[PDB]
RNA sequence: GUCGGGCUCAUAACCCGAA
RNA sequence: UGGAGGUGAUUUAAAUG
RNA sequence: GGGACCGCCAGUGGCGAAGGCGCCCGGCUGGAACGGGUCCGACGGUGAGGGCCGAAGGCCAGGGGAGCGAACCGGAUUAGAUACCCGGGUAGUCCUGGCUGUAAAGGAUGCGGGCUAGGUGUCGGGCGAGCUUCGAGCUCGCCCGGUGCCGUAGGGAAGCCGUUAAGCCCGCCGCCUGGGGAGUACGGCCGCAAGGCUGAAACUUAAAGGAAUUGGCGGGGGAGCACUACAAGGGGUGGAGCGUGCGGU
């Protein structure tokens, strides 16, 4: 109801149509599956040591060249 | 018919296979008057 | 109602043949036991036999009887998993395989697949030599043994060492298996 | 003891169809696939679309005593495609989050050797 | 169908408004 | 360094001067 | 229960005059290489006429019909869509006995013989040496015959060919003589038919055709860049009245 912080640790790449997008690594902070390392597509900019609010923790975007 | 491997070639003119289908209708019509 | 439904059925225990040790590999569920005869299971030899090598081996029970909640089986065939023979299979060598009609001592019929994996391309001739030696030691071995006998020693890899030793002198070898069992006929 | 099944993954280009029996497999369990979940035809295919319906059908099987399961994974075949759809793995992945234990996992698309003729003539879709 | 405007280097197709 | 073959694929529509 | 087809191993690997030939076991049968102080004794090459073989499709009789699928019947796309895409579907694709004789049937390179640097893979046979788990096994070298690649002299318009010649020489047969009209008309032979082989003229025309060069372009590939590009944003123009410029009248 509330979501899942997790913490950027590595920055991936720029993709999306118009390079709006970056993808990371985040390591999961509550729930579940706390202590995973999962990668994610985000939309703005983002650096090491931000934190983001994931809705569920199973999708995991595809590894870009 | 005989080999003309040079009209083949599309610079210029419409395909081959379809020149000599048309020729063999036109033959064919020519065969059937003659009968008559 | 289709709860309802479910809940009639009860659970029956299926059993593995007599010379394979007679253990319980499973349960199924039914309303009439009727509806359990002829039904298959599918086991590996590391499940009845514990043993973290022969995981690859896969047998095949199929149920004839049934008394009470218990479930008794028939051994029905056998075969090797796709992706074992699949990393056997390479370029540069040669693969020879044989397909044999058999009868037991005692009224068996039995259809055999057996494999050999050459170490380097050989010639036809070669392979031919081979594939009659295969077939020799097989129709010995199925005059010699009974049902259970023969299907014990297939499994186990016995009658694939004696093909390796006896086709050693036409061509080192890298694999000899014995690449699946389906029966076919029973006694009267 | 261990009441163990099977699931049964069917996985193309257009759908997925995830199918859980008894050990036997004479007796269905549960069963949903693409269409059931979503309403898109487009979506039917997607991880998440597999996601889904590997959950809804858990769910269905531990609700009436089902621990475990084995895998049989397999594409179309025949005539036709012989590599999964892109919803497999993650439907594979969705039955052990949800609460059942995996035991082996094999492939069992169907191969000929040497069948029937494919569709589309000797020449193949033209696009 | 008529008239007017968009889009195109321009015409056709296409989009919009109107009587 | 440079070559020869094989199997897979190819995300709507788009005429003219 | 049924009809068709034999995956991986599989290799500029093998066999055949070419077309073509790939599941296993048994029988009948054709050709070639290697080894050869065996036999015959020029019995050879090419080949006008003539003869035989010859993918797919088609035709004539009798069977068979899983899958695919000309014609055709529906659903879409589009300005139209007699198509491309999707759902069905007759002939045909398969077997037995015949006819037809056609392909970019292309190595686009007719066949036999002698001669003219090397290097390096691979298939069959033979010889020598060394290993060996004693295997119809493995490694290296040499001879002969096949099958690829790089390349010297020479050749060629060049691309390229180069002891598997498109090089220098000794033979025989077939074909060509600017582009079109035309592989047509007329005449003949062959075929059940569809069609096959043979084949002009009047007239028209300044090129047609080949290999390679520099650019330009592509609903080809790769790298880079711009708020007169986008993406993220802030403010607007397009509707009204009026200032001013342009078309028309
Ligand atoms: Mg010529
Ligand atoms: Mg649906
Ligand atoms: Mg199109
Ligand atoms: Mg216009
Ligand atoms: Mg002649
Ligand atoms: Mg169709
Ligand atoms: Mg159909
Ligand atoms: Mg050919
Ligand atoms: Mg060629
Ligand atoms: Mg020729
Ligand atoms: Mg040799
Ligand atoms: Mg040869
Ligand atoms: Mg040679
Ligand atoms: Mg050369
Ligand atoms: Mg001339
Ligand atoms: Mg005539
Ligand atoms: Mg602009
Ligand atoms: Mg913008
Ligand atoms: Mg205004």
């Amino acid at each position: 109801d509330e979501g899942y912080p997790a913490e950027v640790i590595e920055i991936i790449g720029r993709t999306g149509t118009t390079g709006d997008v970056t993808q990371v690594k985040v390591r999961i902070l509550e729930g579940r599956d706390k202590g995973r390392v999962i990668r994610r597509n985000v939309r703005g900019p983002v650096r090491v040591g931000d934190i983001l609010i994931l809705r569920e923790t199973e999708r995991e975007a595809r590894e870009i060249k | 018919m005989k080999r003309r491997p040079r009209k083949w070639k599309k610079k210029g003119r419409m395909r081959w296979k379809w020149i000599k289908k048309r020729i063999r209708r036109l033959k064919r019509q020519r065969k059937k008057e003659r009968g008559l | 109602a289709a709860k309802d439904k479910w809940k009639l059925k009860q659970w029956y225990v299926i059993y593995a043949p007599d010379f394979f040790g007679g253990v319980e590999v499973g349960l199924t569920p039914a309303d009439d036991p009727e509806k359990v005869l002829n039904r298959v299971v599918e086991v590996t030899l590391k499940d009845i036999t514990g043993d973290f090598l022969k995981g690859h081996v896969k047998l095949y029970f199929q149920v004839y009887d049934v008394k009470g909640q218990n479930a008794y089986t028939k051994f029905k065939g056998m075969k090797l998993a796709r992706s074992y023979i699949r990393s056997l299979v390479r370029r540069r060598t040669t693969r020879i395989d044989g397909i044999f009609n058999i009868t037991t001592k005692d009224g068996y019929k039995l259809r055999v697949m057996a494999m050999v994996i050459a170490a380097r391309r050989i010639q036809t001739s070669q392979e031919r030599a081979i594939r009659k030696i295969m077939q020799e030691i097989i129709y010995k071995k199925a005059e010699e043994l009974n049902f259970k006998d023969f299907v014990l020693e297939a499994v186990n890899g016995k009658i694939a060492a004696e093909i390796a030793k006896e086709a050693k002198k036409i061509y080192p070898l890298k694999k000899a298996e014995i690449r699946k069992i389906k029966v076919l006929g029973e006694p009267e | 003891k261990e009441k163990w099944g099977i699931a049964h993954i069917y996985s193309s280009y257009n759908n997925t169809i995830i199918h859980i029996t008894d050990i036997t497999g004479a007796e269905t369990i549960s069963r949903w696939s693409g269409g059931m979940v979503v309403k898109a035809d487009r979506d039917e295919p997607s991880p998440y679309a597999a996601m889904l319906a590997a959950r809804r059908a858990a769910e269905e099987a531990l609700e009436k005593g089902i621990v475990g399961v084995h895998i049989r994974v397999r594409a179309p075949g025949g005539s036709k495609s012989k590599t999964p759809g892109p919803g497999a793995q993650a439907a594979i992945r969705a039955l052990a989050r949800a609460g059942l234990k995996i035991g082996r996992v094999e492939d069992v698309t169907p191969i000929p050797h040497d069948g029937t003729r494919p569709k589309g003539g000797r020449r193949g879709r033209r696009v």
